[PDB]
């Protein structure tokens, strides 16, 4: 039942958002020839969405740097 | 006098007053003052609980007479005058109950089985309140009620003309009732 | 052993913290909680070891209680093998199972973190200037299952009682629980006693508790410092204060 | 003020100590013979309940006939 | 004696006295609701049938009797003000809620001041009391000529 919409509105209020460039879309589309890998990536995106919605962050910060350094979300 | 007609309808022809507004009622002050806002789905908000940014009644809505400890008037009338108006209303309602009980059972909310007794108890509580307010003996209080009724009997030949009576004999609305209250008080 | 629970906890820390929302709207809290938990969840010093052990124990307790409300809790592996959605999401069976255990543990870990880290508690474990008595009392309370009653739950709101600032911490571990416990013992002594004897009866009742005996073991200067910290925490729990001089 | 308190206790349409007080008032009214006191008591009752209640209390077979003067 | 102009504070106070006397309870009612929130916050299902059951679980004598006393205060205040809340209060309330008196057999949800369900009643009372206090305070400001609002 998670109301993702509220999280999205909170984030947009806290930070800026932009659409994916076609290049990134094609790259991820090519790389993600597997449902499992998609789910893994989406789980990382969901955790990031939660943290950003609460705290926030630099819209230009790379997502991998944010997850690995700040969230320590390795492993 | 046309001013009496509403009360007379209560006494002799209560069936008409079924959907009529009676001075024996409070109003929704919230609708009249036009803090808590409200969401589109209906929950208050001073968004919260969703994350998205008339109560006035007809008929006799006063409940058990035992609760009637004090009299309050929001329409700017003095408590004493509102009390007397309400008492006249209860007398008319008792007359109507004598004419047809079912009509009063329909008009009374929540419903009741003994309109006559219910109205008697309300009248007694009215007298107790009058006594507390003015500070006169019980007999002097009943005398005050008779004096007011006498004034109303006299103030017709002098008040049958040159009047500004913005009310209908059935008090079909809220403003008609308020206006009748003000004229009576005057 | 069968499973490396330490690693599973460490893997679920980020998701659990991510489930926590605060009243005070202290944005930078969750990140610090993540850092603190990843630091504490170790077997380096005995404090970290005991924190990890008590966490694992309380998780086992919550899981046992939840299991006792369901049929055949041993068949969980089988149930996972019956969930094609979980299989295809996970890829391998081992990973399906690992994700299942992560999903089970994340809510309960989040709840427990909401309880322990109410105002700023966890800083006391990490701040090296924290006196020994503070860490000892922290772990004593966290280990107790009837003093720190944590009810099960099936967004999580961290009930901040103080209006403390960022990165600040309550001067005494679990001051809110100690206050509530002492008020309960007060109510009980009051109704059991007359206006006289209530002081002595209340002091005795407290001294006979585990917590009272523990604090009784503290002797000398540490005990004075303890009382001072509780005074400050007590005020902040009771009264709103505008300045530190007040 | 004592007579007022008795008048209130009587005006009610059921406790022992209040009855003790009413009995002491009865003895005081009978003993002192300043019937003015009873006049005030009667007057107070009329204020609260009305003249008919007092007339009823004057009738035979009543418990409060002491309220009245000779 | 033309009190509205000559004495506005006395006039308003006398008008609302019946209800203003009940403003004294609000510390206790607030504490009750705050403790109930503390207990039930983060809880999803609420399986308590009534107040009598809830009390029976909190059967420790001191705690049982303190909760009972507090709930009694709340129920008394509600019973008195309910017919006022039905028309005034800025929070809409179905007539069924205000229609009858409450007792220990009443639903427990009435005590939880959520924005939906019977808990609006717990909210409404807390709001309507506050209104009375605030409103009379405004009158003093209107006669203070100052801005001491804290
Ligand atoms: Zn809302």
């Amino acid at each position: 039942d998670w109301n993702y919409e509220h999280l999205f509105m909170d984030i947009k209020n806290k930070m800026a958002q932009d659409s994916l460039p076609s290049s990134v879309i094609s790259a991820i589309s090519g790389q993600l020839q597997s449902y499992s890998d998609a789910c893994e990536v989406l789980s990382v995106v969901e955790v990031t969405l939660g943290f950003l919605s609460t705290a926030g962050g630099d819209p230009n910060m790379q997502l991998n740097v944010y997850t690995q350094d700040i969230l320590q979300m390795g492993d | 006098n046309e001013l009496l007609e509403p009360l007379k309808n209560l006494a002799f022809s209560p069936a008409t007053m079924a959907h009529a507004f009676l001075p024996t009622m409070p109003e929704d002050l919230l609708a009249q003052a036009r803090h808590w806002y409200t969401c589109p789905n209906g929950h208050p908000c001073s968004c919260i609980d969703c994350h998205a940014p008339d109560r006035t009644q007809t008929g006799h809505v006063l409940g058990n007479p035992q609760r009637r400890d004090v009299v309050t008037c929001d329409r700017g009338l003095p408590p004493v005058v509102f009390l007397l108006i309400r008492l006249l209303t209860h007398l008319a309602l008792l007359l109507g109950a004598s004419q047809s009980s079912q009509a009063l059972i329909n008009i009374i909310k929540p419903p009741v089985r003994d309109p006559k007794g219910f109205l008697q108890q309300h009248i007694l509580k009215d007298l107790e309140q009058l006594a507390k307010m003015l500070g006169h003996s019980a007999d002097e209080t009943i005398g005050v009620v008779h004096l007011v009724l006498r004034r109303l009997l006299q103030e017709q030949h002098q008040l049958s003309s040159r009047r500004l009576l913005n009310f209908d004999t059935e008090l079909s609305t809220k403003e008609m009732r308020n206006n009748w209250e003000k004229e009576i008080a005057a | 052993s069968i499973l490396d629970t330490t690693r599973l906890l460490r893997s679920c820390v980020q998701s659990a913290v991510g489930m926590l929302r605060d009243q005070n709207e202290s944005c930078t809290r969750n990140m610090r909680r993540v850092v603190l938990l990843l630091g504490l969840l170790n077997e380096d010093d005995a404090c970290h070891a005991s924190f990890l052990r008590v966490s694992k124990m309380r998780l086992s307790v919550f899981l046992k209680k939840q299991e006792e409300s369901q049929f055949h809790p041993l068949e969980w592996l089988a149930r996972e093998a019956c969930n094609q959605d979980a299989l295809q999401e996970a890829g391998t069976f081992r990973h399906t199972l690992w994700k299942r255990v992560q999903g089970a543990v994340t809510p309960l870990l989040a709840s427990m973190i909401s309880f322990i880290d109410r105002d700023g508690n966890l800083e006391l474990l990490t701040r090296p200037d924290t006196p020994p008595w503070a860490r000892d009392l922290w772990m004593f309370i966290f280990s107790d299952t009837m003093l720190l009653n944590i009810p099960l739950v099936m967004y999580i709101v961290v009930q901040n009682h103080m209006n403390l600032s960022e990165n600040a911490s309550n001067n005494v571990p679990f001051s809110w629980k100690i206050k509530d416990y002492l008020e309960e013992l007060w109510v009980q002594a009051q109704y059991i006693t007359d206006a006289e004897g209530l002081p002595k009866k209340f002091v005795d009742i407290f001294q006979q508790t585990p917590l009272g005996r523990f604090l009784a073991q503290l002797h000398g200067e540490p005990q004075q410092e303890l009382l001072q910290c509780y005074l400050k925490d007590f005020i902040l729990l009771t009264m709103r204060v505008s300045t530190e001089e007040e | 003020l004592c007579l007022d308190r008795a008048a209130d206790f009587l005006s009610e349409p059921m406790a022992k100590e209040k009855q003790c007080y009413l009995q002491q008032v009865k003895q005081f009214c009978i003993r002192v013979e300043n019937d003015w006191h009873r006049v005030y008591l009667v007057r107070k009752l009329s204020s609260q309940r009305g003249m008919e209640f007092v007339q009823g209390l004057s009738k035979p077979g009543r418990p409060h006939q002491w309220v009245f003067p000779k | 004696k033309n009190g509205k102009e000559r004495v506005p504070i006395l006039w308003h106070f006398l008008q609302k006295e019946a209800e203003l006397r009940l403003v004294k309870f609000l510390p206790e009612i607030l504490a009750l609701q705050r403790d109930l929130v503390k207990q039930f916050q983060n809880v999803q299902q609420v399986e308590y049938s009534s107040i009598r059951g809830f009390l029976s679980k909190h059967s420790s004598d001191g705690l049982r009797q303190l909760l009972h006393n507090r709930i009694t205060v709340f129920l008394s205040t509600w019973n008195k003000l309910r017919r006022s809340l039905e028309t005034n209060g800025e929070i809409n309330l179905p007539k069924d809620y205000c229609s009858t008196d409450l007792d220990l057999d009443t639903e427990f949800e009435i005590l939880l001041p959520r924005r939906r369900g019977l808990g609006l009643c717990a909210t409404a009372l807390v709001s309507y009391l506050i209104r009375l206090h605030n409103e009379i305070v405004y009158a003093v400001e209107k006669l203070s000529k100052e801005n001491n609002s804290y």
